[PDB]
């Protein structure tokens, strides 16, 4: 019933995506990030946060 | 000029033809299109710009 | 079979762009142009044929010269390879290159590759 | 036998704002990706050392094999930044850690340390081959292997290394096989 | 990525282009969308024949890596390929990803 | 999506920009062609800047033109940050609802006007 197993499969694998891409980067170019923040409103007066 | 005028006209006859599409969309998914891309312009710009600098 | 896949990037260019031109605004007498003027600058350089060519805590200076040239790093007929990389990882001090559709001009002559490897110490 | 230092960790204030972007595209050798981590890492080939310059001014510098030498690469990797001109200070040049490498030329039984020693020695197989008697006195962990190699490490300045040495020599020698 | 516009054949291009900017026969913005369909053409030509490969050995000098950028200057080496040897006392070698 | 020129944000853009090298001390009546200019994006296309010019210049609801040159709505008094008191000093509306947002980044933080604010008549109450 009860195996050896050292790493869970299921951690291992969420391992390797948080490595290989980061969802929040660099906290910089201010003027860059407006116009893409602009850009965005254009299609919606309403976004959710996330 | 006049023949471009008519261009133009057809222009708003196809235009029509969008109207009784959102009445039946295709400029709105264009316009989605083109929201997309411009962040990839924006990264290609700043990476390409580094490339430049270097060479 | 380089000259060859020149001839077919610049067809296929000039073909997808031509509806640009003219939506934009622009006589086809000028994408010809376009055309020669391009194919011409290559001919004059002559790097290979063509077939329309045929046609104390502050004293800091007390301890510098350390950089070298900066200057060496460039000479503008430098070989310049334009590829795109895989993985680039270096133990100690071996560096290794995994590098992807590139094209080279080595010594005068051009190459292309799909994938390239490479070591060097720094 | 007499342990040999095998790394200097140092951190010196260069005392102003510092601009990364700017010196990564500017100085050789350095590598800046904001993502992995948030500091320039710059390496230079004459004396072998790898320094993160961090964005506020801080530098730490890691990688030298002995004192003179860190504060040498520390000077040298601050002129490299002046001479691209942001205003340069050089402040607090202190050594953090230095960690030093030995072997007592004798087979020794870990095992039996712990079984005397179990207040200050931890040993678990499966997590580590070693068994780590931190000791108290001069604050230092030393990594002791079956073979006989011991690693002191965390030690302030390069005398508590060799008083460290000195204590653990003849215990090692009552547990040699 | 506008990567490849300083080559040969991109240089080739804008002079072409200038030119046609110059004499009013062709004009710019349009030369900006022109460049812009390169860009596309480019990257997309680049992975298409392939079959080829290249290994190299070396020995390094100056690094630099920006946000995704590698260029090195390796120097004094030489590299074989296919049985070729090519020499160069100084390689400048720039990959973009 | 109704009409769109050129790149989105140009407008929340220009006037912002303005509403930035204005109080960064740079004070000086501009004309989009001007802001243009000195952003270097003159090349925003004729139609576009045509139309920023007529209707993004004319549907904002506080823009304030005395003719050839826009001039900023938000507050009627140039921000000065200091010397008050006169309106202070008007006693017919009870200090005429003083506005902190609108106070802060004309040339310092509140926190150094409102010390001699403090030692001055001006009082504040952060309700």
């Amino acid at each position: 019933t009860n195996y050896k197993p050292v790493a869970n499969h299921q951690y291992n694998i969420e391992y390797e995506r948080k490595k290989k891409e980061d969802g929040k980067r660099a906290r910089a170019d201010k003027q860059h990030v407006l116009d893409m923040l602009f850009s965005a409103f254009e299609k919606h007066q309403y976004y959710n946060l996330k | 000029a006049q023949l471009k005028f008519f261009e133009q006209l057809d222009q708003i006859e196809k235009q029509r033809k969008d109207e009784q599409e959102r009445e039946i969309q295709l400029r709105l998914k264009q316009k989605a299109k083109e929201m997309q891309q411009q962040e990839l312009a924006q990264m290609r710009q700043r990476d390409a710009n580094l490339t430049a600098l270097a060479a | 079979t380089v000259p060859k896949l020149y001839r077919s990037v610049i067809e296929d260019v000039i073909n997808d762009v031509r509806d640009i031109f003219l939506d934009d605004g622009v006589d086809e007498q000028v994408l010809m142009e376009l055309k020669t003027l391009w194919e011409n600058k290559l001919m004059q350089s002559r790097a290979v044929d063509g077939f329309h060519s045929e046609e104390e805590e502050e004293p800091l200076n007390s301890e510098d010269d350390v950089s070298d040239e900066e200057g060496q790093e460039l000479f503008d007929t430098e070989n310049v390879v334009v590829c795109q990389y895989d993985k680039i990882h270096r133990s100690k001090n071996k560096w290794k290159f995994h590098l992807k559709d590139g094209i080279m001009n080595l010594n005068g002559r051009d190459y292309i590759f799909s994938k390239a490897i490479g070591d060097a110490e720094w | 036998i007499v342990p040999q230092l095998q790394n200097i960790v140092s951190t010196v204030n260069l005392g102003c704002k510092l601009d990364l972007k700017t010196i990564a595209l500017r100085a050789r050798n350095a590598e800046y990706n904001p993502k992995r981590f948030a500091a320039v890492i710059m390496r230079i080939r004459e004396p072998r050392t790898t320094a993160l310059i961090f964005s506020s001014g801080k530098m730490v510098c890691t990688g030298a094999k002995s004192e003179e030498q860190s504060r040498l690469a520390a000077r040298k990797y601050a002129r490299v930044v002046q001479k691209l001109g942001f205003p340069a200070k050089f402040l607090d040049f202190k050594i953090q850690n230095m960690v030093g490498s030995c072997d007592v030329k004798f087979p020794i039984r870990l095992e039996g340390l712990v079984l005397t020693h179990q207040q200050f020695s931890s040993y678990e197989p499966e997590l580590f081959p070693g068994l780590i008697y931190r000791m108290i006195k001069p604050r230092i962990v030393l990594l002791i292997f079956v073979s006989g190699k011991v690693v002191l490490t965390g030690a302030k300045v390069r005398a508590e290394i060799y008083e460290a040495f000195e204590n653990i020599y003849p215990i090692l020698k009552g547990f040699r096989k | 990525y506008q990567l490849y516009r300083n080559t040969t054949l991109g240089n080739s291009l804008q002079e072409s282009l200038d030119e046609l900017i110059q004499s009013q026969q062709i004009t710019p913005q349009l030369a900006l969308q022109v460049l812009l369909q390169f860009d596309k053409a480019i990257n997309a030509a680049l992975a298409q024949r392939v079959r080829n490969r290249v290994n190299f050995r070396g020995s390094l000098n100056t690094y630099r890596f920006c946000d995704n950028v590698w260029t090195f200057v390796l120097n004094d080496v030489e590299f074989r390929e296919v049985t070729e040897l090519i020499k160069v006392d100084k390689v400048k070698i720039v990959a973009c990803d | 999506s109704g009409s769109s020129g050129y790149k989105f944000g140009v407008l929340a853009k220009i006037v912002n920009y303005m509403k930035t090298r204005h109080q960064r001390g740079d004070t000086h009546p501009l004309t989009l062609d001007e802001i243009l200019d000195e952003t270097q994006h003159l090349d925003i296309g004729l139609k576009q800047k045509q139309w920023l010019m007529t209707e993004a210049l004319v549907n904002n609801p506080k823009i304030e033109v005395i003719d050839g040159k826009y001039a900023f709505k938000p507050k009627y008094n140039v921000r000065d940050k200091k010397a008050l008191l006169r309106l202070l000093d008007q006693h017919d509306q009870r200090g005429l609802g003083g506005i902190l947002l609108e106070d802060i980044e004309e040339a310092l933080p509140n926190s150094q006007k409102a010390v001699k604010a403090l030692g001055d008549q001006i009082l504040f109450v952060n309700r």
